[PDB]
């Protein structure tokens, strides 16, 4: 995945325009945007070398 | 010269049953005391839920 470029966390199936429609206020929806876009923007990886040694 | 050899030899049989039965022994608790030792770690998920907590997510 970091050879093609993809981003290195997870990323959940989601469609957000539905989920805009879905909820009344925007304030949770953005919310839960901010929360995954900066997931997807980070590398969950540690440095195993150290961890073993 | 006659009755001290006489009486040696009708021990040695049953000596060297008896001591072989004792190695047997030796050897059965040496097995027995072997256990596996599975040890646990700390599971990662753990370790990357901290990781997502230090991100302010």
């Amino acid at each position: 995945r970091e050879e093609e470029g993809l981003p290195g966390g997870p990323v959940p199936r989601i469609n957000w325009p539905q989920e805009y429609s879905s909820f009344i206020d925007r304030e949770p929806v953005v919310a839960k945007r901010i929360r995954y876009d900066t997931l997807a923007s980070t590398t969950l990886e540690r440095d195993e070398k150290q961890i073993e040694s | 010269d006659i009755m001290v050899p006489s009486f040696v030899y009708n021990k040695l049989p049953v000596i060297h049953f008896l001591q072989e039965k004792r190695a047997e022994q030796k050897l059965r608790r040496v097995l027995d005391e072997t256990y596996t030792e599975w040890t646990e770690e700390l599971d990662q998920a753990h370790v990357t839920d901290a990781i997502t907590r230090s991100l302010n997510i």
